[PDB]
RNA sequence: UCACAAGGCUAAAACCUUAUGAAACUCCGAAGGGGCACGCGUUUAGUCCGGGAGUGAGGCUGCGAGAGCUAACUUCCGUAGCCGAGAGGGAAACAACCCAGACCAUCAGCUAAGGUCCCUAAAUGAUCGCUCAGUGGUUAAGGAUGUGUCGUCGCAUAGACAGCCAGGAGGUUGGCUUAGAAGCAGCCACCCUUCAAAGAGUGCGUAAUAGCUCACUGGUCGAGUGACGAUGCGCCGAAAAUGAUCGGGGCUCAAGUGAUCUACCGAAGCUAUGGAUUCAACUCGCGAAGCGAGUUGUCUG
RNA sequence: UCCCAAAAUGUAACGGAGGCGCCCAAAGGUCACCUCAAGACGGUUGGAAAUCGUCUGUAGAGCGCAAAGGUAGAAGGUGG
RNA sequence: AUCAACGGAUAAAAGUUACCCCGGGGAUAACAGGCUGAUCUCCCCCGAGAGUCCAUAUCGGCGGGGAGGUUUGGCACCUC
RNA sequence: CACCCCCGUGCCCAUAGCACUGUGGAACCACCCCACCCCAUGCCGAACUGGGUCGUGAAACACAGCAGCGCCAAUGAUACUCGGACCGCAGGGUCCCGGAAAAGUCGGUCAGCGCGGGGGUU
């Protein structure tokens, strides 16, 4: 990931293959000029889960996290990125992707697998030690059955953000 | 006489003359008596040298310069700081 | 409740009356019955009972009042009001005021 | 459909799209692309094209609702008051809105679905999948 | 600063006409020496768009 | 406060996660606007007293709303500008739009909006592109291997997309469902064997069968080729009554159109010269104010 | 009174809603004192709210009537 | 003092005219035209379902986009 | 402002507030104690009010810790918008030029400045 300026002057990128950002923590408060194919390319593999090294103008290379992106409506592309500079040994509260694996003993017999929580809030993991995903086990799953905060796998050291009994995955009937 | 009511429901030509609103700015050479603000309530309270009317109107008690005081907003008061 | 001092304390209107504030604690059996200026955040007399009372200590009633009377005097402190915390005006208190009003 | 109890006549006025995200509960949504009124029955359209499509589960999640009286010519008239309450319940959907989205179904078996909900429409559209995570 | 009236003050606004008057520039070529005070840059600034300005 | 979307939860109210709408909701909240003081400045009006009025049918456009069909050359407000009372240029024609406010004279000059093939003043101008429909010079949903430019997903000289030779599955006329339902009216799945390969299989055919093909597999060939989307200009959609047309002729061998650049035309605007008027300050003729003359400035729909 | 009303005032319509033509010798003056609606748990009539009790409790109450503003340091509620 | 038609014409007051008369109004209705096009008339889109089977031979629920100006209207612009 | 601390009162109404853990007692402050009368509870000394110690700092108060909740809250980009100039039959939209939110995020806080009196530095 590489960029050039940062004024408050935006007209040199508004036609180009740029969009404006920011990245800070409690030092550094640095605007940006990035390219946007590139963030693109990189975010999508990335998300909020996972870093990128960013290398300003000459050679200032920084490891930084996806804090929020407020994309432009109408056409759905991205229009301003927040980037979080950081530290070396504790995180912030990471949203990760809840998945799924196998096939359930409930889907094959007449409902299916709703995933409530698409991302879920999850308290000091570590940083470069994040899980980039968040496999969940579906197959002890009938109709009626839910799975909730305290039914999730932790990878080492990690808490939960959010409240003990919160709906994760449930299971529905049809129609 | 029919058994049809006496006023006919759904209507709305009605409406009042109306008034109200602040009388006096901040940084005003006011004289004594002056009204400084027309009100329904309290949303601004009487300061130091400033009375209040029946109707929560808010009138100069002495000559001087109009000084308004925002307390956090809720709690507002107009007070008279003179030149003398 | 505690409403009861802030209601004599705005009750009592401060500086559109010019006059000076009289205190007084008369929660326990010490007081500090002090003048205080309305305008700038300074007490001008004050007479308490903490260090030496005779013995005295719902009885000093009078003795306090007469104490600050002839404190504020020196000073030349002439115009006064008075200010209860939720105290009625009858004994400990009402003591305290008569003995000034007669102390000068 | 239409609201429970209210306040009975409105007015009109427009500009870009509030609250309105792309993924959250489905997987794959329909996105407005001009401002427009959304009859209820123009919903209720869309609802029974996509629900039929679908056969079983009703995975289907319907983010717009009709908060919104229209009036009417009774007739011919003006020499007269105000008009009937009782034409129709509209919502009002700016681009970027989300209207519709669905979950389970396959790529294709809601890139169709959602292609047939389009025809029942007053206005452009397109359809919508991930990558959307401002708060959840 | 060197001012003149380039455009005409017809259909123009009321304050920007009484710019236009305030700024001495009666016919259209009209041009005048301004002064660099905030109040006179600032009734240069109303009328912009009417004016062709030097430095 | 009222309305409301998916779920949790409990005996529904509450409560919790996710999610919204609001003229008569508001924890917030601009840009603007209004009062006052000052004039760092630049201007030129205002106030008060008294004489005379006329006018109290307004109209359009933009912007901000209600009514109305988010109709009207509609109605009723707000706000700006024009017409009313406004000539001149442009917009074919055309109160209002765009430019610009006409004191008079000239067979002088520069410009605005608008223009520069001929009608008709002035480049049939320069450069890099677009469209081939007379689009330009009649609107939409919807539709489409129309050309131009940028992106996303793949498959590939270890030889793909298309095309011809050739194979087409055994189980099995899958179970259900039926008067029958066999890859192909509908409910559940999409498991297995052989291999170079064949999916309880796509569309047609019969009443159910069969037929005749595809998804997949080699040879022959040889070099790119198939799908979602963005955008520029164009196509279809596209039927009304006296005779047709963009004002016309005519225009792609641009006189259409995107971008940049200059040169000219172009008004009663600005300018040149001459003259007149209004108000003013400055000179003066007179016994004084004032009226005459006379500069300079300013004015004159 | 509220909305229309374009954050000063003002502003129309056979535009959207609603109330008034009174009441109170205390519902006034003043001086004192008091603090609400609702929920949860627990309790004889009762058992949905209720008379009581304890926790939570800027007001979710009240203010003679419509609404808006306002208001508990009271304008609410008691008495001399 | 419902002088409430609420700036209140007298203390004191209803109808009818197709027997009608005058002064005016295109400031204002009926006819026609004009603008609009809700309604009216036509056309197109999607394809549920009917067609023993098969959406499209015919037919086309729910819903959507236009055209016309022959209806009823809206509006009140020249013509009283 | 010698340095601490306590009681009164204030400017300041959350960057000052709550919860949860703790330190404090014989200086101050609270409960406590009894109360027949001043005076008082539409019932009761709960409260006001009167007469005082011990006992205990329990509860309340005071101080100190802590960021779980509240509260404050950037920068960037945006919505919107004065003025200028345009598109579309319309709903609606754009470009230039300054002004510029709200929410959210980084992060910030378990306050800060007074006057008076009291008690300690064995
Ligand atoms: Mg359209
Ligand atoms: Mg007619
Ligand atoms: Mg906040
Ligand atoms: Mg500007
Ligand atoms: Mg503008
Ligand atoms: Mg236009
Ligand atoms: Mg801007």
């Amino acid at each position: 990931m590489e960029l050039t300026a940062k004024p408050r002057t935006p007209k040199q990128k508004l036609d180009e293959s740029m969009i404006a950002a920011v990245a800070y923590n409690k030092e550094n408060n640095v605007s940006f000029a990035l390219d946007r194919k590139a963030f693109d390319r990189a975010f999508r593999q990335q998300s909020t889960t996972g870093l990128f090294d960013i290398t300003v103008e000459g050679g200032e290379t920084f490891p930084a996290l996806v804090k929020a992106v407020q994309m432009d409506k109408r056409k759905r592309a991205p229009i301003h990125v927040d980037f979080y500079m950081v530290t070396y040994g504790e995180p912030v509260e990471v949203s990760v992707p809840v998945h799924t694996t196998g096939r359930s003993q409930g889907e094959v017999q007449g409902g299916l697998v709703d995933i409530v929580v698409h991302n879920l809030q999850i308290v000091a993991p570590g940083p470069r030690r994040i899980p980039q995903e968040l496999v969940v086990d579906v197959t002890k799953m009938n109709i009626g059955d839910h799975i909730t905060a305290g039914d999730i796998k932790l990878p080492e050291g990690c808490t939960l953000a959010a409240d003990p009994e919160l709906t994760v995955v449930s299971v529905l009937p049809p129609r | 006489a029919h058994k049809k009511g006496v006023g006919s429901s759904k209507n709305g030509r009605d409406s009042n003359p109306k008034y109200l609103g602040v009388k006096k700015f901040g940084g005003e050479v006011v004289k004594a008596g002056n009204i400084l603000v027309r009100q329904r309530g309290t949303k601004f309270k009487a300061g130091q040298g400033v009375g209040m009317g029946r109707d929560h109107t808010l009138f100069a008690l002495s000559d001087g310069k109009v000084v308004f005081i925002n307390k956090g907003k809720g709690a507002r008061f107009i007070s008279i700081e003179a030149a003398q | 409740r505690r409403k009861l001092r802030t209601r004599r304390k705005v009750r009592t209107t401060t500086a559109a009356s010019g006059r000076l504030r009289l205190s007084v604690y008369r929660s326990s059996k010490h007081i500090y019955a002090q003048i205080i200026d309305d305008s700038r955040g300074q007490t001008l007399a004050a007479a308490s009972s903490a260090a030496l009372k005779s013995g005295n200590k719902t009885d000093t009633a009078a003795a306090v009042g007469k104490a600050l009377a002839a404190a504020a005097a020196e000073k030349g402190i002439k115009q006064v009001v008075f200010d209860r915390g939720s105290y009625k005006y009858h004994g400990r208190v009402k003591a305290l005021a008569d003995a000034a009003r007669e102390g000068g | 459909k239409r609201t429970k109890f209210r306040k009975q006549f409105r007015g009109r006025m427009t500009g870009d799209a509030k609250g309105g995200d792309y993924v959250a509960f489905g997987d794959y949504g329909l996105i407005a692309m001009e401002p427009a009124w959304i009859k209820s029955n123009q919903i209720e359209a869309c609802r029974i094209v996509m629900s039929r499509h679908f056969r079983r589960g009703g995975k289907i999640y319907i983010r717009i609702f009709p908060d919104k009286p229209v009036t009417k010519k009774p007739a011919e008239t003006r020499m007269g008051k105000g008009k009937g309450a009782v034409e129709y319940w509209v919502s009002v959907v700016k681009p970027g809105r989300v209207m519709f989205e669905v979950a389970g179904v396959t790529e294709e078996q809601a890139k169709e679905a959602f292609r047939l909900a389009g025809h029942k429409l007053p206005i452009q559209t397109k359809m919508v999948k991930r990558e959307v995570y401002d708060e959840a | 600063m060197k001012i003149k009236l380039v455009r005409s003050v017809i259909g123009r606004p009321g304050n920007q006409v009484k710019t236009v008057q305030a700024l001495g520039l009666r016919k259209i070529g009209d041009s005048r020496e301004v002064s660099d005070t905030p109040a006179v840059r600032g009734m240069v600034k109303t009328v912009k768009h009417l004016l062709e300005v030097q430095e």
